[PDB]
């Protein structure tokens, strides 16, 4: 029984109404019981999941009243009356009609803060790293919004994207912003063959990319 | 009514076709539990033990000992042109057997408190293996694993304990000897080894003892059991 | 309700590993337990289900014949043996208790354990190579942890003196090995006047590095 | 057809030994007949319907098996038991015999 | 909507029998073929089934005992005396089956005439030719069945009857095999019974209901150099 959860990510605003979809591959309704064998879970960041709703709308003892899920047959939806800043988690859908119980993809809840531009910062390879025979340049990009961002590496103007390390962070509790670390790994040999190393970012905020480069 | 699992599929905890999962009903029957099903059996026979098949109804008693967690008795019902399967097996508890394993194979499915490899004993000898039980209430399995003949039919029949004076010891029925009622019995065979045992639940009127004899080729042995109360 | 599982370790592919779960705060013999793993992709996969009296078990085709669930009703513990492990079995396994209010073998899960991490990998546990990152209104500083195995690695700045305005980054599978970095932005007045020390910790290789940032 | 395999080909034993030959069938068979043949004579009916002993066959002989595995056992081999023993099936056309296990003595 | 069963409420916490049905604290209950007796009371010695001047199935549960009456018996008055208690009273329940001379539909090959069993047909194998194979046919054609089919062989039997049976003879040159009676007659409730009078072994099976298809089978009985075989044929619809 394939469980789908659209959409993947959900940008929400504190207090607004939120709805999550869960489409099933098969019926989950025992006619005589008139109960749907579906359950919804909330996985807080850095925390184990927690059951919210079972059957069709029967919520668990201790679950807030604002969480109102409803569905039948294959269509299932989880509606929140007023989004608190606490319940910003990944919400999962699960069937327990027949073996095996299958889970959903999850709908992440993000905070809709005012679009923020990133503060880029480049770093040359450390002297100690060069001694070992390698040289990698790290370009830091943090505290921005939205998630969509493209970083470009310029080895003396040439675009070499091979051997790049791009990592993202989650919604920062303080400022609800994202952070990204791009790292261009190279050998000491090739590194010394070039002089200036440019790092540019293509973000929604500006048409002209923000540049930050150093010349050895 | 406190130890009955009732499954209603025809026209005291009452299960119906809602507790089934994909038309399957896994039933864990506690040792002190009963199961009464009400349906029209497909082939009117079932349970691939003590069962009673009466008209469109069936009742099964939980066995005291279970060897493999997979062993199970399976019934298939047909109600409203639909097929429902009920798997019944007792709660898996690896109970120990309070007796002597005279056999030498070590890959057995049964575990004995005492043991005495009869194959090592002298020919034309008669060595004893004593097992004692001392609890107010009992819930134990007493038996032996003999690779050869067993005297008498244990443990439905047993051998009276030894007389201090010159009096003969006779073969008696275990029910009379220990003076209790629903003694469950169980048998098993691993190659040539015979595994005969009996269960015991509850207290006991008077401290009594008995013996069971195991012979193999020219070697012989005997297990003496002793249970006490009051 | 106390569901605490333990036993997660780096296991080589093909090898086995049995993890346990400690039940407390309820009648263990009355509720059926299940294992559910969470992949690093944050996907939830059901692993196994066991009946209250450990007579009936359930496994999906994925791990059928490979994994074996068990429980000691007396010791109030839930065991999960995992043989012939594969790279895909590298997940965060959770010990969950199925609902008993509805008398049915298959149901949702009341409570969830903390979680024990499994990493089915054939790599050699190597220590990390820490490299400092030195270069306005606010000067940013960094610290790179490259060439280490396996996860996790701990990092802090100035023994925890400052926490706000710092951004650490998750590790990435680079050339069979993990690699991550952290970023700490401080006012231009505070650096290079004050010494900032990157505090790293790789327990799997018992390495403690405290490299300060020097321009 | 159903192939009946008899092992061992030669079963040498000393008087008194407990011996057993084996008739392994290619497919499952419901019964196996046993016949004893001593040189200079035709086969003789020995074990009927897997386990029943033909008239005059001494009690030391015994037959046991089912499916694709049958056997013939002698508790205390006597000198007169030295012969070739054939197993026969007819659970499906055609009726097939076995290769024959020859009981040899030892001195 | 059940019937046939009898229930004896002698505690606190379907033909119902209670204290009123006793005579001088005795219940001379007379069970019938395939009739289930049930009582719910605290027995004195947690046990009942004995002789009092034969229990196929007895299930003992806490403050409850279930007994199903057997289908074949030769004892005139084989009784069971469940001695129970309720309030400050001591009641005894004497169970006994209705005496009925059930006639086994089969062939008695033995010669002894002082047997406890009665066969519809008979063929003294001791008179038969040596090295011969004489048949003793048996047939049935009732809409519903409630019969005992068996044989009394003074020697070895072939195969294990009637758990295993011998397929009927083929008109063409086809082999006949050994099958389980369960599959052959294609019903579920097959009771089996065994007995021995000196050297005479007597094995039989019980049939209740209407069979799906008209089926036939054979059982072989040999004694010394003499032999015989019984051919059974049961009809459906
Ligand atoms: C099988 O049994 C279930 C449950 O019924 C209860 O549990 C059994 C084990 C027995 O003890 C029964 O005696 C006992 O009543 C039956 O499910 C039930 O069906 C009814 C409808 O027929 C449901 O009523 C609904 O209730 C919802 C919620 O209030 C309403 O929205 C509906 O409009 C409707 O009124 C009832 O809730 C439901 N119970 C459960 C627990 O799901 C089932 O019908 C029965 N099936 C058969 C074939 O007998
Ligand atoms: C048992 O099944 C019958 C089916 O007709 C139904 O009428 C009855 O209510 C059921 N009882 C219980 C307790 O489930
Ligand atoms: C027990 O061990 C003996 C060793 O002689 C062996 O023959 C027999 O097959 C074993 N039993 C089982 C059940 O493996
Ligand atoms: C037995 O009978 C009494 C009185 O008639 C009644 O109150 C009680 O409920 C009955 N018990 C059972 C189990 O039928």
């Amino acid at each position: 029984i394939v469980m789908s959860q659209s959409p993947s990510s959900l940008a929400v605003s504190v207090g607004e109404k939120v709805t999550m979809s869960c489409k099933s591959s098969q019926s989950l309704f025992y006619s005589s019981n008139q109960k749907n064998y579906l359950a919804w879970y909330q996985q807080k960041p850095g925390q184990s999941p927690k059951l919210l709703i079972y059957w069709a709308s029967t919520r668990e003892s201790g679950v807030p009243d604002r969480f109102t899920g409803s569905g039948s047959g294959t269509d299932f939806t989880l509606t929140i009356s007023s989004v608190k800043a606490e319940d910003l988690a990944v919400y999962y859908c699960q069937q327990y009609y027949s073996y095996p119980p299958t889970f959903g993809g999850g709908t992440k809840l993000e905070i809709k803060r005012a679009d923020a531009a990133p503060t880029v910062s480049i770093f040359p390879p450390s002297s100690e790293q060069l001694t070992s025979g390698g040289a990698s340049v790290v370009c830091f990009l943090n505290n921005f919004y939205p998630k969509d961002i493209n970083v470009k590496w310029k080895i003396d103007g040439s675009e070499r994207q091979n051997g790049v390390l791009n990592s993202w962070t989650d919604q920062d509790s303080k400022d609800s912003t994202y952070s990204m670390s791009s790292t261009l790994t190279l050998t000491k040999d090739e590194y010394e063959r070039h002089n200036s190393y440019t790092c540019e970012a293509t973000h929604k905020t500006s048409t002209s990319p923000i540049v930050k480069s150093f010349n050895r | 009514p406190h130890n009955i699992l009732f499954t209603n599929l025809t026209n005291p905890k009452t299960y119906n076709e809602s507790n089934f999962v994909s038309n399957v009903l896994e039933v864990e029957l506690n040792d002190g539990e009963l199961f009464v099903l009400a349906c029209e059996l497909i082939n009117k026979k079932c349970f691939q033990n003590k069962i009673i098949y009466h008209k469109n109804l069936t009742i099964f008693k939980a066995p005291f000992y279970v060897t493999s967690k997979d062993v199970n008795t399976e019934c298939t019902c047909k109600f409203k042109n639909n097929n429902y399967k009920i798997v019944l097996k007792p709660k898996y508890e690896k109970k120990v057997i309070h007796g002597c394993n005279f056999s030498s194979n070590v890959s057995s499915k049964h575990t004995f408190t005492d043991s005495l490899d009869i194959s090592l004993v002298d020919d034309s000898a008669h060595i004893s293996c004593n097992v004692h039980l001392s609890e107010p209430k009992y819930n134990h399995l007493v038996g032996l694993n003999c690779p050869g003949d067993i005297i008498p039919d244990c443990f439905f029949q047993v051998y009276q304990p030894e007389s201090e004076e010159l009096e003969p010891s006779n073969i008696v029925y275990l029910d009379s000897q220990i003076n209790i009622g629903d003694i469950e019995y169980y048998e098993d065979a691993e190659g040539d080894d015979k595994i005969k045992l009996f269960g015991i639940v509850g207290s006991i009127p008077k401290t009594t003892s008995f013996t069971c004899i195991c012979k193999k080729d020219k070697k012989s042995a005997y297990m003496t059991v002793t249970i006490d109360s009051a | 309700v106390m569901l605490v599982e333990s036993g997660g370790d780096l296991v080589k592919p093909g090898g086995s590993l049995k993890v346990s779960c400690a039940a407390s705060g309820f009648t263990f013999s009355n509720y059926a337990m299940s294992w559910v793993r969470q992949t690093p992709e944050k996907r939830l996969e059901w692993v196994a289900t066991i009946s209250s009296g450990a007579s009936y078990t359930h496994y999906p085709d994925s791990v059928k014949g490979r994994f074996t669930i068990s429980r000691d009703n007396a010791k109030n513990t839930l065991y999960l043996q995992m043989s012939s492990l594969r790279s895909e079995d590298t997940a965060m396994y959770y010990c969950g208790r199925q609902v008993n209010r509805h008398d049915r073998a298959l149901d949702a899960m009341d409570y969830w354990g903390q979680g024990t991490s499994v990493t089915v990998s054939p790599a050699k546990t190597t220590p990390p190579s820490v490299y400092p990152l030195a270069p306005n209104s606010m000067v940013t500083l960094g610290c790179l942890v490259k060439g280490y195995f396996p996860e996790p690695v701990t990092v802090t700045w100035n023994s925890g003196s400052l926490s706000s305005g710092v951004h650490t980054f998750p590790a990435v599978l680079q050339s069979d090995l993990y690699t991550l970095s952290s970023s700490v932005t401080v006012p231009s007045s505070t650096w290079p006047s004050e010494t900032v020390t990157c505090n790293v910790a790789h327990p799997a290789s018992s390495t403690k590095v405290d490299k300060k940032i020097v321009p | 057809q159903i192939v009946l395999s008899q092992s061992p080909a030669i079963l040498s034993a000393s008087p008194g030994e407990k011996v057993t030959m084996t008739c392994r069938a290619s497919s499952s068979v419901t019964y196996i007949h046993w016949y004893q043949q001593k040189p200079g004579s035709s086969p003789k009916p020995w074990i009927q319907a897997t386990s029943s002993l033909a008239s005059g066959v001494p009690a030391r002989f015994s037959g046991s098996g089912s499916g694709t595995s049958y056997s013939l056992s002698i508790s205390r081999v006597e000198a007169e038991d030295a012969a070739t023993y054939y197993c026969q099936q007819w659970s499906s056309n055609p009726l097939t015999f076995g290769a024959g296990t020859k009981l040899e003595l030892k001195r």
